């Protein structure tokens, strides 16, 4: 089948460059065109630009002087360069192939990578526990939580005992406050397993590569 | 800039539409974008032709691409000459100077007369098909009246597919009354294979005979069955596979998926598909010349009914034909340049002959030489 | 109310004032029995398919049931397709084509097989077939097939694409041998100019044999052939003194002396006789529809000509079977259609002309092919 | 330029229902629109091309129709793999504007939100902050409201709400509310309460904690 | 034999099953009417030796 995946830096400074590498597979990029399109959170997905199979390239009318496209047909990859990034550039980016089936159609697209354009500094997160407080066994399943506060940038990987505990795991998404990431993870274990069994949450922050274990 | 065009492809044309898709993907540009409205209707039924034409005119298009049969050439020429809408076509050339009809297939009659005058014939048979008009037949009869030839001209298209085994036997028995050694076959890509199969079945491809496949796609039929026979076979080719651009197109053509593109996983290509792939380039170059000349012909989808009385033309289409005559490019049929009428000028046709190892070019043909 | 008295009949005509207009109006004037055929005629160019299509769609939207008209090489197949689509019968005196359908009623009989019979009667080997560019495509096909069968030498000569110096060169090629056998197949309005070109060149006339493939051999202006060696043989359809045709003759002579008519007479045309006989076909067909008590309803509230998909007017097969089963003896002799809509079961006479000798050789038919007299 | 829009933002359907998704445009697009599906993981696959045809590889349960400016996609029977977001993309005039897209949802019983209040930890209180948490799990539908009260006084500053997607097991929802204040602000109050308002009950379920 | 019938080379051969016999014709009349799915290679007008 045809697949595609976009990759980038994740976090970049303002008014800097942004190179996105899109790897596609299952087809050949020498006989089809490529299109790059962004997606903002809570807004409409806007097309950024396109490059033809022959060598012609065009962009959108709003930021034509900021976007550029190149391709590597040997590795079937696309390099999209975007400069003069502003504070509203915390969005996702995706690449796709084009085709003609009596209409200009985008056949195979990509997963898209997220980019947050901010001048904030990278720091390790802080893991805090969250128990129910009272030990009253109201049911056979007891829930615990871990709050990762003060992380930069998003996201981190929060697991329970290196992926051993997976029953009732409810990981919530992170939020931003004062340029700090706040996330909460929730697990549902049995009432007799705790505190007889050690439940340790492992948080891996790839921005600072910080691995924090909290029993 | 969004340019809307119309399309009339016949029911069964898979390789032509596949090459049309390859041309649409390959020849995209930044200045504009084509948007074809494709209609898969019959080509012989002129009622469906009129319906597809008025449906393409109701969308308000600037040009119409598509084929036309010999029973529908007059309908296309009249409907495109009245409404002054250009029509690009890889079908057979017309007889006359019809405006707004730009054609992709070159002439064949002059090259065939040059080939007969090169081979120095005096008595031969001309087995033809009546699905592309009777222009070549009138040309070879008017030349036989001047050069004192013995032409035995027989049509073959009036024979049904249910009893085409004894009729062909009686035909080649009647062709042995004058002891005919020289036969010119003027048929399309389907009847040539059937006539060659019946010749092989009755056994008339040994050395001593001579055949000419009178078409532009000489290698489109099956040649492996009349290669080891001994009867040399000449013909005409428009797509030279020794060119660099043709080789680069075949290297991207044969690797295509058959499920994604029907009739594409072959080492060769039909001539109609190559003329379609060139016509996409011609239309793209003409619209790019309009984008470079700063001429605004923009309108909307409110062209009205096709049967208006009086059907008033819109004058900015008159430039569009004058656009298309300005195109001089290089495609799979070689050089592409046009006259004031709409015919093709300054082209090249290879004269192929079939040897033991395969086909071989013995020379080229033009109109100034 | 089984059948309305006024049946709309659409018409297509190339000119404004000609003999076929007066013949058509006189043929509609004899209608006394119900229903009355109301003509709706259109003077249109018969070479532009856009105008032909527009007049066809306008007459179809106005609510006619049968269209009587003409066509040309540029409209041989478009009117076959629009009639095979909407199931609307079209009656025409024009030139018969090879491939057609059951809805195109071709009033003019076939001609190529009688030509084959005359050439087999004279047993020719080498001759020159001059063909019209507008109609000589179906007859030339059968003539070249018969030439391939019987080992003939046909030299086919076009009219339109050959200039007058081309005519000079081809007759210069013809004047190098003993016998000079020429068949000419073109319409009489073109044949007058062609023979006007020829009679300045056939001043000797010795060894010149001509066959003019036309149903109007008496209509050909033979006054240029006075004191000429032309040994011309032609075909005849209408005997103007035969009892029922001369009765029709006397009827339109009596109509040409009481009130008024259109454009004048004394030089007839076989196309006008075909017009009269086709209107008589349509009259007998609507009378057969009346006496079979088969109603013809309508839904013509400005009916669309072009739609997607096609809506077949389902009543057309009854009109088609009524028009197919017409059988009488009119001005062109026997009138009778086959299962395909062409003329059969008829008779064509053969008349040779030489030195003011109007001689009848014999006649031609389909079952007893050719007989002399 | 040409702007595409969709009125329905969230649709509810069950397994086996013929679901219709509509789309509108700013002008006539001449049926040159495509419908594509995007799952929650991020993979985007095309579903219907040229507003009436189905591409090779998609199931026959989906279909498309429409004319002028109004197009629609119709699924005959929804499956487990059909839980995704459908988006319309028009390619008439460059720059091509894609639609906003709708989110299909599985219909189930309207369950009450299980609410749980959690006070701040000792290490967080030693750090100088206090983040009171309110978790509302196993709720249906996703429409719910949260209200914070500090000794009866409603406070809107410092409240952050984070919702989760529909689970693939119980077809429920989860929400987390965080009230972040200082240590002196938390010590100045005794009782903090979180109230959840859902469609299952007219009275909001309140969970309070004292000091 | 339909491919070397209209050629012109005169071909001889040997046959063991004479189709003009009464018993052979009665066997072929029951042979060609057999179902191809029930009996593979049976719905032919002739039979191998
Ligand atoms: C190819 O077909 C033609 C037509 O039958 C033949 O060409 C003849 O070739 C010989 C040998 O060079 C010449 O002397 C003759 O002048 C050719 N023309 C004729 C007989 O018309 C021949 O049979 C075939 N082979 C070749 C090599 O030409
Ligand atoms: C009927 O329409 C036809 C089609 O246009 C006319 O024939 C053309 O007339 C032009 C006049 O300049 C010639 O150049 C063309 O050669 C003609 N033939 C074609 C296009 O095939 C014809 O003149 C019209 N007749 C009337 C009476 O209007
Ligand atoms: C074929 O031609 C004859 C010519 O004599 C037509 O005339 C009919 O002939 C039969 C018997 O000779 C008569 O009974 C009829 O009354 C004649 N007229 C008509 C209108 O049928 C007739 O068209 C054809 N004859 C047959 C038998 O089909
Ligand atoms: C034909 O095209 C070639 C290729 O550009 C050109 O060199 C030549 O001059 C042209 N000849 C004519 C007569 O136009
Ligand atoms: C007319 O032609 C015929 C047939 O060739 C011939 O027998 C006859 O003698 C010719 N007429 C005259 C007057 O010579
Ligand atoms: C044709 O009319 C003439 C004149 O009356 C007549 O003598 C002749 O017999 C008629 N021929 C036929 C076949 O009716």
């Amino acid at each position: 089948q045809a697949q595609l995946k976009e990759s980038g830096p994740g976090l970049v400074a303002p008014s800097q460059s942004l190179s996105i590498t899109c790897t596609v597979s299952g087809f050949s990029l020498t006989n089809y065109g490529v299109h790059w399109v962004r997606q903002p959170p809570g807004k409409g997905l806007e097309w950024l630009g396109v490059i033809w199979a022959g060598g012609s390239t065009n962009y959108n009318s709003a930021l034509m002087s900021r976007v550029s496209i190149s391709k590597d047909n040997s590795k079937s990859q696309v390099f999209l360069k975007m400069n003069s990034l502003q504070t509203d550039d915390t969005v996702m980016y995706y690449c796709a192939r084009e085709d003609y089936d009596y209409d200009w159609h985008f056949d195979v697209w990509g997963a898209g990578t997220t980019v947050t354009v901010s001048s904030a500094k990278t720091t390790p997160p802080s893991v805090y526990p969250l128990a129910p407080g009272s030990a009253a066994q109201t049911n056979s399943m007891v829930t615990l939580g871990c709050l990762v506060k003060g992380y930069f940038p998003e996201p981190v990987t929060v697991t329970w005992n290196s992926g051993s505990l997976s029953s009732g795991v409810h990981t919530f998404p992170a939020v931003l406050q004062s340029d700090l990431y706040t996330l909460s993870s929730s697990v549902t274990v049995p009432s007799s397993t705790w505190p007889s069994e050690t439940v340790t949450c492992n948080v891996a922050h790839p921005a600072s590569s910080t691995k924090v274990d909290k029993k | 800039n969004s340019i809307q065009i119309g399309g009339l492809f016949p029911r069964g044309a898979d390789q032509e539409y596949s090459a049309f898709r390859v041309g649409m993907v390959q020849f995209s540009t930044s200045e504009f974008r084509l948007t074809p409205h494709i209609d898969n209707l019959e080509v012989a039924n002129s009622f469906a032709v009129t319906n597809a034409f008025c449906s393409q005119f109701s969308r308000g298009v600037y040009a119409i691409f598509g084929f036309y049969d010999k029973k529908s050439v007059n309908t296309i020429t009249s409907f495109c000459g009245t409404l002054h809408v250009s029509f690009i076509t890889p079908s057979f050339p017309t007889d006359g100077t019809h405006p707004f009809v730009i054609q992709m297939r070159p002439d064949l009659k002059g090259a065939l007369l040059s080939l007969i005058e090169y081979y120095q014939w005096d008595k031969f048979a001309y087995l033809y098909d009546s699905d592309r008009g009777l222009s070549t037949l009138q040309a070879v009869l008017d030349s036989a009246a001047e050069k004192k030839w013995q032409v035995t001209a027989i049509n073959v298209g009036n024979i049904n597919n249910d009893k085409k085994d004894e009729t062909y036997r009686s035909l080649f028995q009647d062709l042995e009354l004058k002891k005919e050694r020289r036969v010119i076959l003027d048929c399309e890509r389907d009847k040539v294979n059937d006539i060659v199969d019946q010749v092989i079945t009755i056994g008339k491809h040994v050395k001593g005979y001579h055949y000419i496949i009178a078409n532009l796609g000489f290698t489109d039929g099956d040649l492996l069955k009349i290669q080891f026979g001994g009867a040399n076979v000449s013909g005409f080719q428009i797509v030279d596979y020794d060119d660099s651009l043709v080789s680069k197109f075949i290297e991207r053509w044969s690797t295509l998926e058959e499920k994604e593109y029907p009739g594409a996983h072959t080492a060769t290509i039909k001539y109609t598909s190559a003329l379609t792939y060139d016509a996409v380039q011609v239309m793209t170059e003409a619209f790019r010349n309009l984008r470079k000349q700063r001429i605004e012909i923009s309108r909307r989808g409110n062209a009205g009914d096709c049967l208006a009385n009086p059907a008033v033309p819109w004058g900015q289409g008159v430039e569009i034909e004058r656009a298309l005559k300005q195109v001089q490019v290089e495609g799979l049929s070689g050089n592409i340049k046009f006259d004031q009428n709409g015919k093709r000028i300054n082209y090249t046709i290879n004269i192929m002959e079939l040897k033991t190892n395969g086909p071989r070019k013995i020379g080229y043909w033009s109109e100034v030489d | 109310a089984n059948f309305p008295n006024n049946i709309q009949i659409g018409g297509l005509f190339p000119n404004q004032q000609s003999q076929e207009h007066a013949a058509f109006r006189f043929a509609l004037s004899q209608l006394t029995e119900p229903p009355k055929l109301l003509p709706q005629i259109d003077i249109v160019n018969i070479s532009d398919s856009f105008e032909m299509t527009y007049r066809f769609c306008s007459q179809f939207s106005k609510g006619v049931y049968a269209i009587f008209g003409f066509y040309e090489r540029r409209t041989v197949n478009m009117l076959t397709s629009f009639c095979g689509a909407l199931h609307v019968c079209f009656i025409t005196p024009s030139f018969p084509v090879d491939t057609s359908n059951q809805f195109v009623l071709q009033l003019r009989p076939e001609l190529q097989e009688a030509l084959i019979s005359i050439i087999d009667h004279y047993k020719w080997q080498t001759f020159v077939y001059i063909y019209d560019a507008d109609r000589g495509l179906s007859v030339l096909q059968r003539v070249l097939d018969t030439a391939a069968e019987k080992n003939w030498q046909v030299t086919a000569v076009n009219i339109l694409t050959t200039t007058e110096e081309g005519y000079r060169m081809l007759f210069q090629d013809l004047e190098k041998k003993k016998e000079r056998l020429v068949v000419v197949d073109c319409e009489s309005e073109r044949l007058n100019a062609i023979l006007g070109q020829i009679v300045k060149l056939e001043k000797n006339g010795i060894g010149y044999h001509y066959i003019l493939a036309n149903l109007g051999f008496m209509d050909i202006d033979l006054n240029k052939f006075k004191e000429s060696g032309a040994n011309v043989t032609g075909f005849q359809l209408v005997n103007y003194t035969d009892t029922i045709p001369a009765r029709i003759m006397q009827q339109w002579r009596t109509s040409d002396s009481r009130d008024h008519t259109r454009v004048d007479w004394k030089r007839p045309k076989y196309t006008s006789a075909l017009t009269y006989d086709g209107v008589k076909v349509m009259a007998e067909a609507f009378q057969s529809l009346r006496r079979q008590r088969i109603d013809i309803s309508r839904r013509g509230n400005a009916g669309d000509c072009l739609a997607n998909p096609a809506v077949p007017w389902g009543q057309g097969i009854d009109i088609q079977r009524a028009l197919q089963q017409v059988r009488f003896e009119g001005l062109t002799g026997n009138v009778q259609f086959n299962e395909k809509g062409r003329r059969t079961n008829y008779t064509l006479h053969v008349i040779e002309m030489k030195h003011d000798g109007i001689r009848k050789i014999g006649y031609w038919n389909e079952d007893d092919k050719f007989v002399p007299a | 330029e040409i702007q595409m829009t969709q009125t329905t933002s969230s649709l509810s359907a069950s397994l086996g229902d013929r679901v219709t998704i509509s789309c509108r445009a700013s002008q006539d697009i001449s049926n040159y629109l495509s419908w594509y599906q995007q799952k929650p993981d991020g993979t985007v696959k095309l579903l219907i091309y040229y507003t009436s045809r189905l591409h090779s590889g998609v199931p026959s349960r989906f279909s498309g129709s429409g004319s002028g400016i109004d197009y629609s996609l119709t699924i005959n029977n929804l499956e487990q793999e059909d839980f995704a977001t459908y988006f319309c993309q028009q390619g008439n005039t460059l720059p091509l504007t894609f639609g906003a897209g709708t989110k299909l949802e599985l219909k189930r019983a309207d369950a009450a939100p299980t609410v749980s209040i959690f006070p701040p930890s000792s290490e967080q209180l030693t750090s100088g902050g206090a983040s009171v948490v309110c978790f509302l799990n196993n709720f249906y539908p996703k429409d719910i409201n949260v209200k914070w009260k500090i000794d009866g006084s409603e406070r809107q500053n410092g409240v952050l709400n984070s919702w989760t997607d529909q689970d693939s097991k119980d077809s429920t929802y989860s929400m987390s509310s965080t009230l972040t204040l200082t240590k002196d602000e938390y010590e100045r109050h005794n009782s903090y309460t979180c109230e959840a308002t859902h469609k299952t009950s007219t009275s909001p379920i309140v969970k309070s904690f004292n000091r």
